[PDB]
């Protein structure tokens, strides 16, 4: 709507991402995943925290 | 030997005495630790990140 280039924001967060649900991980769980860069190259929501 | 003197005081022969002829007896084997080997002298932290 507002003609930003590569716009960080969404109307919704999606809840499906090429046919599959975006994978949801809590902040505690990120702080100590050691697989971290396995997981960043699928894509992943964080929440539980602000 | 013979005249001079009177008694005599015998024993079992000592163990370790050895006579040069059996000194293949001496061989022994001894083992030391490989030297890539390094020995931790810090302490481990525990911690949680919940």
């Amino acid at each position: 709507r507002f003609g930003f280039r590569d716009s960080p924001f969404c109307t919704s967060l999606p809840r499906t991402i090429m046919g599959n649900d975006v994978r949801r991980i809590s902040y505690n769980v990120f702080s100590m995943m050691e697989d971290i860069d396995d997981v960043i190259s699928e894509g992943f929501i964080l929440y539980d925290a602000y | 030997s013979k005249m001079n003197v009177s008694y005599r005081l015998y024993i079992k022969t000592p163990a370790c005495l050895l006579p040069l002829s059996d000194y293949m007896r001496a061989q022994h084997d001894y083992v030391s630790p490989s030297s890539s080997r390094v020995y931790i002298k810090d302490p481990a932290v525990v911690y949680t990140r919940s």
